[PDB]
């Protein structure tokens, strides 16, 4: 119930949550270790961590290069999970979410992954390339281990989605601001959705994709959403101080606080 | 959905949410098309006279002199493109304009499913773009520059391991923002739902021919039929209209590469594992930590690093039954072909006449009619096999 | 003899007496072969089967647009080895058997006689010898390793220009003593008579098809029949079932290669001079001393220095008309089909389609009902069109 | 009648004719003219001559060479003529025999070109790709310019052709001892034809084709040819001394005289 209290609290606060995404082991895994506590440390409510993929079909250039320079690192999915344990072992109440393609989870058993997830601290899982009208699995397994099945609400859905998503989906419910892949290269009226949503009794909504800059997050708390998650903007600042990991750190910082003010 | 998207445990639609109402729309075109006789008048008139449709059914004699065999090749490869490949994306870009569509997005890796998109876009009057492997694209000049000739864009994806697998991906990237105005030409029987079940009816004319073929030549149905497996489309085609013949064997055959023990192959139905990829559930080249990986083949064409669903299914149930070949085992077939019938055959197509040579080969004096489905030309292959 | 060496005054025997007695006995085997229901029956089969017959005939919608004129294609570039020489060469392989001959002479330039001559040998169990230019060796590859590869003995001739011409003479010198054994397999509608009576009656199916197949299509004979003019053997096949309907106009086209005024042409039947060379009497690329030269065009394959004397004669008599185009305009016309109709064309054939572009072009208003022969892939002219 | 006063003084000698061949031009032309002299003065009966064509289809690769070498120096039809006369204004008796390919008479006009001949004072005229079946044109010419048109027999010729051969020719009769093409790298019983021959009063016979020694010729005597005709074997000895003039010419004497010993 990670998610459920971090709302609860920023509620009473009348605030949204500012929740910066990266990928696990990028560039490497000290050095992703320390960018993550900086992230946290500036302001971060919530987390959204990527594991390592080969294939990444829902993720522009920026993403797709992160996942690449973590291979290049040698970042293993297990690598990946010790990583995890850590980072709860530090921060005992910041939500951590998962951004996972299906080969992953399905890889060694879907039951085995989540049992995984749940010893490791893990709060919410999100398949990528998993609809609505595949998930049974993975929802029934992720709620068996305590773990929030997180749907995506496209900004194009139908009653009948909305319904679906609001009864399936808990932690949060991923508002996608646009159409295409991940990426800050492009920016992106979901008045409408975010109404509905609340109607059904949805989890709180985090509006994702294209969010880069103060404007976009105080934009979409004032719309009705919960928060907003950013990727491209912060893994950019990463592969523009590769040579200069304190220079990363400092510019990381300025970031995350100038985009948690906005969310007040 | 109005169609089953599974075929046993098969199969699926494992794509984004975002993409799900593109795959319902096509779906529905689809089952309207098929009960459409003025759709199937006009793709009828297509394969006819702009194809070359019905293709021969060619008795190889000298072949299998002094054995109790009886070989015939679907000649696939007197198609127009020097492909079966040509007969789907015909009907595909029917579907698309059908929908209102003026875009195509296709993938391709050897080069084939690229000119053949690109040829049935010149003829349909749709803008098509291509996604190649930056590896692919240095690799096959040729049919690059024949893309290109034919008006298509081309596009070298340079992520991953820039070949089949990234070009798959950028392409499903492209689709899920342009889905409204665009369509996307998947090149197999594979992916999700309904693109299996479309690939194999867009395909089905080849069995079906051959079957009256047969029968008129020979007043039985054949013994077995059988087919390479790249990624399961001119197999399917070939089997469909035999399924429901239960004296008929369906054989397919995949690429061992340098053969199965050294792990350079591209034989997933039968020596990979099932995972979920590229919207769907199969076998696929995988790593013991689910990490995608790469098919092997002394042909390009049999790249695809998974299979149709189809296949798995009926190899499940026993209907149909999957070997592999070789490199070298291919490569005789090639010179055997040239040699003694005169045909230039795509080292594809060469391992499933390699399969049916064994066949008589290990076994001589059994009686047997066998139909080898010719998927293409090799003219392709010709210096590959000189070097 | 049994049938007329001559064409008016073209054509003839002028080949040392030595090869008279073979020339005879090839002739009387026709003749009696013709009368053959058994030899028709099998040619038949093999051209059905084997070969792919009968080819299609594509409208071309997009081409045409905006303008009066009706095109057609006759679809000899989906024959089986790419090119309408296939049909002639099974007919005169089977003329050889039914000779009680085992083996096979054979002349090639740009390859596709050579590749033609080798199939049909392999297929039907002849052993086949060809003669090529060491120039048109070194500058043909592909081809020729495509002959090895079919079980074809490659022999390069160094005499006089290497090309072409020099083949023709190394050939007739193998045959003057080998003729008791040996077949020689002409590559076209020209040579000492029975070659040009021959060549055309094994290569009347494609204007007996296309009559039939715009009869039904469209319920009218065409207005013209248009096929490029190498040596003559396509051209002759599209007309020979037209000759007797004095309202369907008759057009063949040479090559102009850099222009007809620069000298740097392939047109004798229409700018070359009258003489007597390789068997036969006819239009020739001549010196002033009558010495024979070379002709150029950028496809290698219209390159025979001389041309058919039925040609020559349906010339002179006002039956069949003759243009020519050059290299740029044939260049333009195979990008125009690639582009807007998805056919890749051998430069052989665009130059004919460039002439039935010009006749629309020229006269967009102008009712036209147009037939062009295209008879060949063009895959083999990627490169070369591309540098 | 240059060839029947020959004939009836060799008769008279109980011998027989040594022809031997050589390319006009070959290896240049003054060379060429003084490769002629040294042929006469060292025994030759009768010439035949070729001139320099670029399709040579009944020759071999000795004789094929020779008109490449020709050609290499550049020698014309019309610079042919010239030499043909020079011939003629310093040996009056010995006759002469052109070997000519189809094009280079039809050329200009078949007329003309025998016109030509009779000006230069040729002999007779053998038109290697023209068989009976179309001579009428060149037969008629030839007749017309007292030139005589040589025929070919060929070792299986049926009694059709023997008896067609014997009424249209003139001069010599052309037996022909072997199939293929010219050459004395390969050798070669024409007693039937010889005799037939001889019944049908044709022109005296001179065989050619492979006769390269000196019991060549007089086998071919025995059988009943009036003579024999040698190209290769001649031609040859100019391809091996080409950088010793001086050396051919001695070498050229050393042969012909030892053919010419044999006719006796
Ligand atoms: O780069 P952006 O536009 O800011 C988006 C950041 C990444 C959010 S997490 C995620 C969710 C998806 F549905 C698909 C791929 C993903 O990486
Ligand atoms: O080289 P060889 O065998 O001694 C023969 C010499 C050449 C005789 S002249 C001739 C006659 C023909 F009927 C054809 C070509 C010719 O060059
Ligand atoms: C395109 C291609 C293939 C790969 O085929 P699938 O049928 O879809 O497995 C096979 N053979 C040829 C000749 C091809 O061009
Ligand atoms: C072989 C060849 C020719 C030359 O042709 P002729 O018909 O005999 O003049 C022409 N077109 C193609 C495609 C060829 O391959
Ligand atoms: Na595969
Ligand atoms: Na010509």
């Amino acid at each position: 119930e990670r998610y459920e209290n971090l709302f609860a609290q920023l509620n009473d606060r009348r605030e949204g949550a500012f929740v910066p995404f990266v990928t696990l082991g990028d560039p490497g895994i000290e050095q992703s270790l320390k960018i993550i506590d900086t992230l946290i440390d500036a302001g971060a409510d919530a987390l959204e961590l990527g594991v390592p993929f080969s294939d990444p079909l829902a993720d522009g250039p920026t993403i797709q290069n992160a996942n690449l320079r973590a291979f290049a690192a040698g970042v293993t999915p297990a690598q990946c999970f010790e990583m995890l344990a850590l980072i709860r072992e530090k921060h005992p109440t910041i939500p951590i979410g998962l951004l996972m393609y299906a080969n992953l989870v399905f890889n060694n058993g879907i039951d085995a992954f989540y049992a995984r997830c749940e010893q490791v601290g893990v709060d919410s899982v999100l398949v990528a390339d998993v609809p609505v009208e595949e998930s049974a699995p993975f929802r029934q397994a992720a709620l068996r281990h305590n773990i929030a099945p997180i749907f995506i609400c496209p900004p194009n859905a139908d009653d009948d989605l909305l319904r679906q998503v609001a009864s399936y989906g808990r932690g949060y419910t991923y508002l996608l601001s646009r159409s295409g892949v991940t990426g800050a290269e492009n920016r992106g009226p979901l008045h409408h959705l975010i109404e509905k949503l609340k109607e059904y009794h949805a989890a709180p909504a985090l509006q994702g994709f294209g969010i880069s800059s103060p404007e976009q997050v105080s934009a979409a708390v004032r719309a009705g959403a919960a928060g907003a998650i950013s990727g491209s903007a912060i893994v950019k600042i990463i592969e523009k101080n590769l040579a200069s990991p304190k220079q990363m750190l400092a510019e990381l910082r300025s970031f995350v606080s100038a985009m948690k003010a906005a969310s007040r | 959905t109005l169609l089953n998207p599974y075929f046993g445990e098969f199969g699926g639609m494992y794509v984004p949410q975002i993409l799900m109402p593109a795959l319902n729309q096509l779906e529905e075109a689809f089952v309207r098309a098929q009960k459409d006789p003025e759709f199937q008048a006009q793709f009828a008139d297509l394969l006819k006279n702009y194809a070359g449709r019905p293709t021969a059914l060619t008795k190889c004699q000298n072949i299998t002199a002094g054995t109790r065999t009886t070989l015939y090749l679907k000649r696939e490869d007197l198609l127009h493109g020097g492909a079966h490949k040509t007969n789907q994306v015909l009907g595909q870009a029917l579907l698309a304009k059908r929908m209102g569509k003026s875009e195509i997005i296709a993938e391709t890796g050897a080069g084939q499913h690229g000119v053949a998109s690109a040829l049935a876009s010149a003829l349909l009057g749709l803008k098509c773009r291509i996604y190649m492997g930056a590896k692919d694209v240095e690799r096959q000049s040729p049919n690059v520059f024949r893309m290109r000739l034919m008006g298509a864009e081309v596009i070298p994806v340079h992520s991953g391991s820039a070949t089949l697998k990234d070009a798959c991906n950028e392409a499903l990237r492209d689709w899920s923002g342009s889905y409204e105005t665009a369509h996307y030409m998947l090149g197999t029987a594979a992916g999700p739902h309904p693109y299996p079940t479309i690939v194999r009816e867009f395909q089905r004319m080849i069995g079906e021919e051959t079957k009256a073929q047969i029968l008129d030549k020979e007043g039985r149905l054949p013994d077995a039929v059988i087919a390479c497996v790249g990624g399961g489309s001119n197999a399917i085609g070939m089997f469909a209209d035999f399924i429901n013949d239960t004296s008929v064997g369906l054989i397919g055959v995949e690429p061992g590469g340098h053969g199965i023990e050294t792990g350079e192959h591209g034989a997933p139905l039968k020596h990979g594992r099932v995972g979920i990829y590229f919207g769907m559930k199969a076998p696929m080249m995988q790593t013991a930590d689910g990490q995608i990986e790469e098919s092997y083949s002394i042909s390009a064409g049999l790249d695809f690093p998974s299979v149709g669903p189809q296949h798995a299914y009926l190899n499940s149930i026993g209907r149909a039954d999957y070997v592999s070949i070789t490199d070298d085992e291919a490569l005789e077939a090639f010179k055997t072909l040239c040699r003694h019938e005169g045909i230039i055959p795509a080292l594809e197509s060469s391992h499933a006449l390699a399969h049916a040579l064994k066949m008589m080969r290990e076994q001589p004096e059994k009686e047997q009619l066998l139909v080898v489905n010719l998927s293409g030309r090799g003219d392709k292959d010709i210096f590959t096999v000189h070097d």
